[PDB]
RNA sequence: GGGACGGGUGAAACAGGAUGAUCCCGCCGAGACCGCCGGCCGCGCAGGCGCCUGCCAAGACCGCCUCUGUCAAUCAAGGGCGAAGGCCGGGGGCUAGAAGGCGAUCAGACACCACCGUAUUCCCGGCCGUAAACGGUGCCGCCCCGCGGCCGGCGCGCGUCCCGCCGGCCGCCCAGGGAAACCGGGAGGCUCCGGGCUCUGGGGGGAGUAUGGCCGCAAGGCUGAAACUUGAAGGCAUUG
């Protein structure tokens, strides 16, 4: 057990303690700038039936609601579900999203 | 068991003047039989109803904001509603939040000159200049401070001492978010600054003279 | 003589002549010799003057409350009790109040009450070392100590009593319609045993 | 009640031992599963059109 | 031309549709996933989800409703915030059984600050 | 064994033995 | 209001429901908590720190042709603070939940998973003094190729920008260092060895144990051997 990353898995830098956040999935207590974050925009109904919405709807001008929902997981859901993926040595330096 | 709707019969539904589609619906109620009168069953009924589909056209300027109308008095078998509260919609909420900019809310309790009491609630966010390096755009306490103060005595200015109807009027018009914005505008550039919510805190019992000005259109 | 908390007497002009008139009060805790206290419909929120409950705002601490108008007074009289004014009914002319013990009350708004809190408060966080603090404090009171044990006698003089070792024989729950004789141990109780987690 | 429809095109192969085969059958363009081997221009007799194929 | 409002409950486990007044005082219809099936994974279904708004397309418009605005949500509270499947389901056959749609929305329960959801600080162990 | 349980077994074996010299 | 199942799981079964549940809507009560915004942002001696309004005393930094005149650095003994759990005395009691109970799974399952639940979790007055209390990196001072980012204060410039200065937080990296991983604002300027001060180690076990002492209500903490036994244990790295 050498040190595998230079920001020992968070992102933690001038202070000694952060929040905490329960896994989504899994319901597990995890610290803030360590736990994985997403951020997803969606409609309410699939665009498979948007259009028939659309076509029987009233409302002259009406328009499909969004979505807005933050997803944050641990590490282990995040590889189970396939978030985040285990990497190479060289490709573990890559921050490119 | 048989059959409920055997025993109903619907009334209408019917909005403030202050508006240009006053048939809101019809709703159910039993027949009067035992002690339960029909219209002493179906009185503070509380009723929520989109702007879009109160004053029709305007739905890019109307469609996000919703309405709160208690019916509070039943004559000639129509149902009479007085507003109860105003919001706005969870996706308009929802697509307020950026990451990079301040969130400033506030609320104060803001009574009317006869015998209302609310409590209103503001949001406002800080936006970037167009010349500017950065791509955040906090600000410092300085600014917060100042758009906090001058959120707090603009409302005072315009909502200090309206009535009912008056304030229905500025609700339905966004006459009051226009001045948040204007003296707001004046400290820092600010994107989206508006009333999100009313709330009816505490009310008189008797209602029948504010209900007759605002459904007679007066 | 008997009483955790003190007395104050206090001297108000006669109404109805000539004179002086004297009366006693629980003394509310802050109260001092030379204090002038004020009663009536009109007088102002400061610990020592009685109001009307339906005068005194949501929050307050009151003591010696009337639970009809014009009694005189009869709740939270005790050392360091008070009773908490929770809200006003207007229409129906009531007032709610909190008991010492947390119940919730309804009370009309002109029956009176004194602002404050009882003094004497803390009195019972001292242990009693010995029989006889016990002793001193019975004989200014009641002729009901020392204490003698049912277990402790024969059955001629309890129902607890006899038997070749001290035990009481059947569940000493009884219910609430056993005659005068016969009501002894638990009276119609809802549960027994020592157990956390109420509220 | 049948609801004969046509395929328009072939998707691929749905099932994980290859198997059945998502098709766009028809003025709609519900995607449907099949079993057996199915060309372009070919027919299939629907039991019903209320459901489309997941993914 | 006549409206009445749908909710729509896509739990974890089970499924809603439920029609009332615009007030919501008064319920013209309800009907349940777990009210067409065998087995109770099929509950929180599709098919489960149609064939029950299948029912309750029979009983609102012999009723007399012809129109609903739409209120949609999740569990919410301290747990899920995405829908289960046949939420949309329901959408599908409230639309191709002949209902016009009106105003659309999402209603889950979202807290402001919360107490703390069930699990432990390990979480679920699986 | 894992240290953190081999030391709850010494610390309860520790309180045995002095419950034992506390006879006499 | 309405009328048949609801909950729960990978799938189920124990709890619930015609004493009308689950679902919709209005009203009331209580105690926690402070979302999105929320960050290679910020503050504090560390532990730590996020609702609104008011009050109260502080703090480092910058700017300065203000005052003083070595008043400093590090520190046995000694004093103060110190996550979570735990203890004593009062209060409170929504959520979750050690223990306890119960449905499954299984060969068994006293575990993982489902359900119910006591202490505890919250407040006030104390006590205890430990954590992978971590950057596994003691404090003061000097020199140090470069390229960026963010945070606070200041100054020159053109017409918000732009160039600099001080202080902080971070990324990459020449040289040099090293057993290497890596460091590089040091882990450099060191077999070409010497700026100042304090603490700790000396193969693996037995053992942080026995014994004595001090502290603590207890749970403990702090200090801490010997006989005897063993040829290795261990670091970083390569191929399978
Ligand atoms: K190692
Ligand atoms: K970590
Ligand atoms: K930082
Ligand atoms: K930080
Ligand atoms: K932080
Ligand atoms: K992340
Ligand atoms: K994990
Ligand atoms: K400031
Ligand atoms: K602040
Ligand atoms: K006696
Ligand atoms: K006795
Ligand atoms: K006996
Ligand atoms: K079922
Ligand atoms: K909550
Ligand atoms: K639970
Ligand atoms: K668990
Ligand atoms: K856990
Ligand atoms: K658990
Ligand atoms: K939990
Ligand atoms: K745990
Ligand atoms: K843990
Ligand atoms: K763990
Ligand atoms: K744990
Ligand atoms: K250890
Ligand atoms: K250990
Ligand atoms: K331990
Ligand atoms: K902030
Ligand atoms: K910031
Ligand atoms: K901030
Ligand atoms: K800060
Ligand atoms: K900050
Ligand atoms: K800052
Ligand atoms: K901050
Ligand atoms: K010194
Ligand atoms: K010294
Ligand atoms: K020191
Ligand atoms: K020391
Ligand atoms: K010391
Ligand atoms: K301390
Ligand atoms: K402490
Ligand atoms: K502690
Ligand atoms: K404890
Ligand atoms: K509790
Ligand atoms: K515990
Ligand atoms: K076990
Ligand atoms: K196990
Ligand atoms: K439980
Ligand atoms: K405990
Ligand atoms: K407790
Ligand atoms: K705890
Ligand atoms: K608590
Ligand atoms: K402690
Ligand atoms: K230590
Ligand atoms: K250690
Ligand atoms: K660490
Ligand atoms: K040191
Ligand atoms: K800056
Ligand atoms: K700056
Ligand atoms: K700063
Ligand atoms: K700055
Ligand atoms: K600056
Ligand atoms: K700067
Ligand atoms: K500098
Ligand atoms: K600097
Ligand atoms: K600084
Ligand atoms: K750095
Ligand atoms: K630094
Ligand atoms: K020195
Ligand atoms: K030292
Ligand atoms: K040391
Ligand atoms: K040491
Ligand atoms: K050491
Ligand atoms: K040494
Ligand atoms: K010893
Ligand atoms: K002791
Ligand atoms: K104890
Ligand atoms: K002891
Ligand atoms: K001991
Ligand atoms: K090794
Ligand atoms: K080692
Ligand atoms: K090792
Ligand atoms: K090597
Ligand atoms: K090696
Ligand atoms: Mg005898
Ligand atoms: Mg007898
Ligand atoms: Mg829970
Ligand atoms: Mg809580
Ligand atoms: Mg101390
Ligand atoms: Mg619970
Ligand atoms: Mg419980
Ligand atoms: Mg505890
Ligand atoms: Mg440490
Ligand atoms: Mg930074
Ligand atoms: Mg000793
Ligand atoms: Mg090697």
């Amino acid at each position: 057990m050498p040190v595998k990353r230079r920001n020992n898995g968070r992102s933690k830098y001038n202070c000694g303690h952060t929040n905490i956040v329960r896994c989504q999935n899994c319901h597990r207590c995890v610290p803030k700038d360590k736990v994985i974050k997403r951020f997803t925009i969606r409609n309410i109904v699939d665009n498979t039936i948007a259009d028939d919405v659309l076509n029987a709807c009233v409302i002259q001008g009406f328009a499909i609601p969004k979505l807005y929902n933050k997803v944050q997981y641990c590490v282990s859901c995040s590889i189970h579900n396939h978030i985040v993926r285990v990497r190479s040595r060289e490709d573990r330096k890559i921050r490119t999203p | 068991n048989p059959d409920p709707y055997l025993k109903k019969e619907w009334y209408p539904v019917i909005a403030p003047a202050h508006f240009k589609s006053r048939h809101i619906g019809q709703t159910p109620v039993t027949k009067t039989a035992g002690l339960r009168v029909a219209t002493d069953v179906i009185n503070h009924r509380v009723y929520e109803v989109n702007l879009g589909d109160l004053n029709p056209g305007a739905e890019d300027l109307n469609g996000n904001t919703k309405f709160y109308l208690q019916t509070q008095l039943v004559s000639d078998g129509k149902c009479l509603t007085n507003f109860h509260g105003m919001d706005i919609t969870r996706h308009k909420y929802g697509s307020l939040f950026r990451k990079g900019c301040d969130c400033i809310d506030v609320f104060m309790d803001i009574p009317t000159t006869d015998g209302y009491l609310l409590r209103v609630f503001v949001i406002a966010f800080t936006d970037r200049f167009r010349f500017q390096r950065r791509k955040n755009c906090h600000v410092k306490g300085r600014v917060i401070r100042m758009m906090r103060a001058g959120i707090y005595e603009t409302l005072h200015n315009e909502l200090g001492k309206v009535s009912i109807p008056v304030l229905v009027t500025k609700l339905s018009n966004f006459e009051v978010n226009a001045k948040l914005t204007e003296a707001l505008q004046k400290i820092t550039m600010c994107r989206d600054v508006m009333i999100r919510r009313v709330k009816v805190v505490k009310r008189p019992r008797n209602t029948m003279e504010l209900l007759s000005t605002m459904h007679d259109s007066n | 003589r008997g009483r955790g908390a003190p007395l104050a007497r206090v001297q108000f002009p006669n109404m109805r002549g000539e004179g002086r008139v004297n009366e006693l009060f629980i003394a509310p805790e802050g109260m001092y010799t030379g204090q002038e206290v004020f009663s009536g419909n009109k007088a102002t929120l400061h610990i020592g003057n009685i109001l009307p409950v339906g005068n005194i705002p949501e929050g307050t601490y009151v003591c010696n409350v009337e639970e009809k108008p014009m009694d005189r007074g009869c709740l939270a009289r005790a050392s360091g009790t008070y009773c908490l004014v929770v809200a006003h009914n207007m229409e129906t002319n009531k007032t709610r109040i909190r008991l010492p013990s947390g119940q919730k009350k309804l009370i009309s708004s002109k029956a009176r009450a004194m602002i404050g809190l009882v003094a004497g408060g803390g009195r019972t966080d001292k242990p009693l070392l010995k029989a006889g603090n016990a002793y001193h404090k019975y004989k200014a009171k009641r002729n009901c100590w020392p204490v003698v044990r049912g277990v402790a006698m024969n059955p001629v003089d309890h129902p607890h009593g006899g038997g070749n070792h001290q035990h009481i024989g059947v569940s000493s729950c009884v219910p609430r319609n056993a005659v005068p004789g016969q009501k002894v141990g638990l009276i119609a109780a809802r549960r027994t045993g020592c157990s956390g987690g109420k509220r | 009640e049948p609801i004969n429809a046509r395929v328009i095109e072939v998707l691929g192969r749905t099932s994980s031992r290859g198997g059945i085969t998502q098709v766009k059958v028809e003025k709609r363009q519900i995607i449907r599963n099949v079993i057996g081997p199915v060309r372009k221009d070919d027919i299939l007799v629907l039991m019903e059109s209320e459901r489309e194929a997941r993914r | 031309e006549a409206f009445a409002v749908c909710h729509i409950y896509a739990g974890k486990n089970d499924t809603f549709i439920h029609v009332t007044d615009l007030s919501g005082r008064e319920t013209i219809g309800r009907v349940s996933g777990g009210m067409k099936v065998k087995r109770h994974c099929d509950e929180p279904s599709a098919y489960a989800a149609m064939q029950a708004t299948q029912d309750l397309i029979e009983i609102i418009t012999d009723r007399g409703i012809t129109a609903v605005h739409i209120k949609i949500r999740a569990d919410g509270g301290t747990g899920k915030r995405v829908y289960g499947q046949g939420g949309s389901a329901a959408i599908r056959a409230l639309v191709r059984g002949g209902i016009k749609i009106g105003r659309i929305e999402d209603s889950t329960p979202i807290p402001t600050d919360r107490t703390r959801h069930k699990g432990g600080r390990r979480g679920r162990r699986l | 064994m894992r240290a953190k349980w081999a030391k709850k077994r010494m610390r309860k074996l520790k309180r045995k033995r002095r419950h034992m010299k506390a006879r006499s």
